[PDB]
């Protein structure tokens, strides 16, 4: 941004986007299967406190 | 309804109201009214039949953002995330170093006599300000190429050294002197390196470089049995001969590996002699001698500010710190390439940077039907900065109308403004975190 | 920084020679350009010439052979003698550092302090 | 862990160039926190469970 | 500066460490120092110039 | 040759009010004049350099303008400390040429 | 903008070996229009805006 | 260091341990079998048959 004028700018703007969506979508999916597999040890948990 | 759309295409800033009036002069009882407009979101409900019955304006407290981000007109309990919050910077810091010289840059540039290609010469220049707008705008060259950086900004930078250098090229040859050309001149003659960062100019001189009998003062090299790397030089001259042994002439194979050269007067527009300078822009990270013109300021510590300290811009609370550079090392970093420390130039002070205040905000309520009371939680801050910021209006998102009022709490979590705090316990309805719990109940 | 003096004779008989000398101390003579310049009383500014290191000199397009400028590296001096002086001559005259931009002349930025001379 | 993310400073941080530029992928980040933010209920629950 | 010559009859009491690079037409130079005595050795040890 | 005139020859004004001098060229000359101050009994000084660019370390209120064969320069807020005599030159072509300068008048 | 644009050269009538000098043009206001704005408004100016 | 000095360094191709150090950023591995890189054999001649 300092030493690219802005029609130059966001052309590498666009990937750099890019590049950080993807690595976030990877990162909360991952979340959402390790959650599961807890969510079942937890189950698991409170059966054998019962 | 939309009754006109009328072309008029004047620009209206004041207005008259007409008015009539009777016979001696007299007047009659009239009232009208006046108001301003702002640009809002608004939602609208479409009846059945077309027709706009109700709308809500999201920015008219808080709950009005609740019932927007909900697509509803009721809600009914719970806590709601809507969006974050950050604080405006106030105020500007800069602090280029004091440099008092002016670049003598005209010494390369008006230089009466330039040298032959192949023993190019190299000129440093330092410790100057000097103003590159004018080579920009102005006709005189050929020619513009920059790399790495856009000429309109060179002005706001600062760099540690330039290198200048000069050389005499032939005609269209103009061509080779860039990055990953190949042929005579790219390969033998001089070389520039794949991440070149710098700008390349060049101008016809026909006038003193060439005559009608000609000048034959120039040469360069095409024999040699490798290509140079970058900015490599050899100005060597012996007889050479393709087996790689020495010869002498005038036996067989023996030859000079340098060709002597002349222009014309009436040379075509491929073949007139042209000068061109090379600028290399040394960004190295140490102090920096050469700077564009600006005005300083003094510094305002504590405080949300834009700072830029030496051509590193950005937004951050300054204060002072126990870091320890070495006499060679001007920046510090942390993992993910963040700056995080700075060397002030002008009195070699050590500063951390760290940023403004921002997180989340989400609306406390009890159903709508029940009541219209609303509480805000300011998650993860000491609450001396909201207030702080919400006076003066700091803050955003902006309401038009809230108030703090004498509720203010504090919790683990963040804290909470409207909320009454309670000496007694009871079982929660809405959990708020650390142990802290809300409901909705009498005084 | 740098600071130039200069000194030299205060009176001059007429149809005889002036010669003055301004010097260096901070720095010494190098990559820039060096000048004489005249007051006269009263009246606005006169350029009488410069001269730059490796005794390249530049004069007046008139008064050319009323002055000649001389550089020497050695000891950080510069001079110039006049061929001839007269009363109209009287001025101060100043010793300064001209710097190149890019194209042209020289700017002067840094001035030294100047001597009073007359003849009668 | 109940981490959580903002999606602004992480994808355009400080410029509003870039913001102007990830305004048109819409909603999808503001479920992605909904999404995060469920997954930290959902440990609350666990413990309060067992 | 000022610099002495003399003749000691003890054995080595210092050590001087360098490295040359060249690369783009530069030429980088690095220097370090370690006092030691040994004799007609190259001693263990780490140092960062 | 490039010769130079500078009008008016003489000004006065009062405490807080802004005052511009011109001096103006026989030919077309771009950011090629610098303005000059003296104050008696002194060496000149140098302020504006560029065609309106200020040189380091002059008070910000210092402004000017102009192109082709006109320009002013501006001073803002006078003070008492800014009595001085103002010169114009330029140096575009090879002959050097002061102007004849203008005296404020206190 | 959503439209076409046109051009056509016309010396035959446009111009004259004497010269036609009917037409003038804006160059010093103390601001930049608006979209199709116009001002036909003829007035001495001075840069101190007085 | 914490003043900023280094101390230590590792040389990732003296030795398969270097590797190992170098892949996981530590000095020190405590027990069981890590997996680091591929491995290939380089060709060692041509064949030509127009
Ligand atoms: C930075 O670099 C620049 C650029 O220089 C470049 O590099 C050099 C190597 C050459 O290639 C240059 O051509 C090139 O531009 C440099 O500027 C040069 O400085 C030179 C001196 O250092 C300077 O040389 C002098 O030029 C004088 C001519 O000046 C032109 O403009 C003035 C206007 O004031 C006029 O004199 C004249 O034009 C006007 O008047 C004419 C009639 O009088 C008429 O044509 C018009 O009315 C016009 O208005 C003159 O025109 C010249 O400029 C034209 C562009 O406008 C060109 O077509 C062409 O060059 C044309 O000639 C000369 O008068 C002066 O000659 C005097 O000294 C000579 C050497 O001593 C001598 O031969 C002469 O004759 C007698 O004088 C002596 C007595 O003492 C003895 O020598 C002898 O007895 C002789 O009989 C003259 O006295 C001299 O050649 C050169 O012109 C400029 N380049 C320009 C202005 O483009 C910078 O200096 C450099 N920086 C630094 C710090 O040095
Ligand atoms: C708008 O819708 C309303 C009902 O949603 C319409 O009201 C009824 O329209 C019928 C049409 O045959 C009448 O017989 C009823 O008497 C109306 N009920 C009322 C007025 O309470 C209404 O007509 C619609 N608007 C228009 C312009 O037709
Ligand atoms: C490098 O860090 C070490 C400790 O991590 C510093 O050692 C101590 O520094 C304090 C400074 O007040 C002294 O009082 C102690 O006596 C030091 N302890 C020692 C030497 O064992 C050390 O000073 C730091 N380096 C520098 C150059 O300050
Ligand atoms: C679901 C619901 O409507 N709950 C109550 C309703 O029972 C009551 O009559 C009303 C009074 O305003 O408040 C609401
Ligand atoms: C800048 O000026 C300040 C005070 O005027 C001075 O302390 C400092 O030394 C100057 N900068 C340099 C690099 O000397
Ligand atoms: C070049 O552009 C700058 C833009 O600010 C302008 O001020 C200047 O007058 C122009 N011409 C020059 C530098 O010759």
């Amino acid at each position: 941004l300092s030493r690219l004028d802005p029609p130059e700018a966001e052309v590498q703007i666009d990937r750099l986007i890019t590049g950080r969506l993807q690595s976030l979508q990877t990162y909360v999916t991952q979340q959402l299967i390790r959650a599961a597999e807890i969510r079942a040890s937890a189950n698991l948990a409170a059966t054998k406190m019962s | 309804k939309p009754i006109f759309k009328l072309p008029l295409g004047i620009n209206i800033t004041n207005f008259r109201a007409i008015l009539t009036a009777f016979s001696t002069w007299g007047t009659s009882a009239a009232a009208y009214f006046v108001g301003y407009l702002k640009p809002t979101t608004f939602m609208l409900k479409y009846d059945e039949n077309g027709t706009i019955t109700d709308a809500v304006d999201c920015s008219q407290n808080p709950l009005a953002e609740l019932k927007c981000s909900v697509k509803s007109f009721e809600i009914d309990k719970g806590i709601y995330q809507t969006s974050n919050f950050r604080v405006v910077p106030s105020g500007d810091v800069v602090r280029f170093p004091n440099i008092t010289n002016l670049c003598p840059f005209g010494e390369v540039f008006n230089a009466t006599k330039f040298p032959s290609v192949y023993a190019w010469e190299r000129k440093k220049i330092s410790n100057c300000v000097a103003d590159y707008s004018v080579l920009y705008n102005s006709t005189f060259f050929s020619t513009f190429k920059c790399y790495g950086v856009s000429a309109t900004k060179l002005n706001d930078l600062c760099f540690s050294n330039v290198y200048a250098d000069s050389f005499v090229v032939k005609g269209d040859d103009v061509r080779q002197i860039a990055p990953g050309q190949t042929g005579v001149i790219a390969d033998y003659n001089y070389k520039l390196p794949d991440d070149f960062m710098g700008c390349v100019l060049a101008w016809n001189t026909r006038n003193i470089d060439a005559t009608s009998t000609g000048n034959y003062n120039y040469k360069y090299r095409y024999l040699r049995h490798g290509k140079l790397r970058p900015f490599e030089r050899d100005i060597s001259n012996v007889p050479f001969s393709p087996d790689g042994k020495p010869c002498t002439p005038p036996a067989l194979n023996c030859y000079w590996p340098l060709n002597d050269y002349g222009f014309y007067t009436t040379t075509g527009i491929g073949y007139q002699p042209y000068r061109v300078v090379v600028l290399s822009f040394e960004l190295l990270n140490a102090p920096a001698t050469v700077c564009g013109p600006k005005l300083s300021t003094d510094l305002i510590k504590n405080q949300c500010v834009n700072f830029n300290f030496n051509g590193l811009t950005g937004t951050g609370v300054l204060t002072p710190s126990s870091k320890r550079f070495q006499p060679f090392q001007q920046f510090g970093r942390d993992v993910s390439d963040f700056t995080d420390s700075v060397r002030d130039p002008k009195t070699s002070e050590i500063l951390d940077i760290s940023p403004c205040s921002f997180g989340g905000v989400s609306v406390i309520t009890p159903g709508t039907n029940a009541s219209s009371e609303v509480a805000v939680l300011y998650q993860d801050v000491n609450c001396t900065d909201v207030s702080t910021a919400i006076h003066a209006d700091q803050l955003t998102p902006a309401w038009r109308i809230y108030s703090t009022g004498n509720n203010v709490f504090q919790t683990q979590a963040g804290c909470l403004i409207g909320a009454e705090h309670v000496d007694t316990s009871y079982e929660c309805d809405i959990p708020i975190g650390a142990g802290i719990c809300a409901s909705y109940h009498t005084v | 920084q740098v600071q130039l003096q200069e000194s030299g004779p205060g009176l001059v008989k007429p149809s005889e020679t002036l010669s003055l000398t301004c010097s260096v101390s901070g720095g010494s003579i190098s990559s820039h350009y060096w000048s004489w310049i005249r007051q006269p009383p009263g009246k606005g500014l006169e350029w009488i010439g410069y001269i730059y290191y490796s005794g390249s000199t530049n004069h007046n397009p008139s008064l050319k052979s009323r002055v000649t400028i001389s550089v020497d590296t050695s000891k950080n001096q510069f001079s110039l003698k006049l061929s001839s002086v007269t009363a109209a001559d009287t001025a101060v005259y100043y010793c300064a550092r001209g710097v190149l931009l890019w194209f042209g002349e020289p700017i002067f930025e840094i001035w030294g302090q100047g001597t009073m001379v007359t003849v009668s | 862990a109940k981490t959580s993310v903002d999606c602004n400073m992480y994808i355009c941080g400080d410029s509003t160039e870039c913001a102007n530029l990830l305004l048109q992928y819409g909603s999808f980040c503001t479920q992605l926190n909904r999404a995060l933010s469920g997954i930290a209920a959902e440990q609350d629950r666990n413990t309060r469970e067992v | 500066f000022s610099l002495d010559v003399s003749e000691k009859s003890g054995n080595f009491k210092h050590l001087r460490e360098f490295v040359f690079k060249n690369k783009d037409g530069f030429l980088y130079v690095y220097k370090g120092y370690q006092p030691i005595d040994v004799v007609r050795d190259l001693p263990s040890g780490f140092n960062t110039l | 040759e490039i010769v130079m005139t500078q009008s008016p020859a003489t000004l006065s004004v009062s405490p807080g009010e802004r005052a511009t001098l011109s001096c103006r060229a026989s030919q077309s000359v771009s950011s090629s004049l610098a303005w000059y101050q003296q104050k008696p009994g002194q060496a000149p000084r140098l302020l504006i350099y560029g065609a309106s660019t200020r040189a380091p370390g002059i008070p910000a209120r210092f402004s000017g303008s102009g192109s082709g064969t006109e320009f002013t320069l501006t001073i803002s807020s006078l003070q008492s400390e800014d009595f001085a005599v103002y010169y114009c030159q330029q140096y575009n072509n090879w002959p050097l040429t002061f102007g004849g300068g203008t005296k404020v008048e206190i």
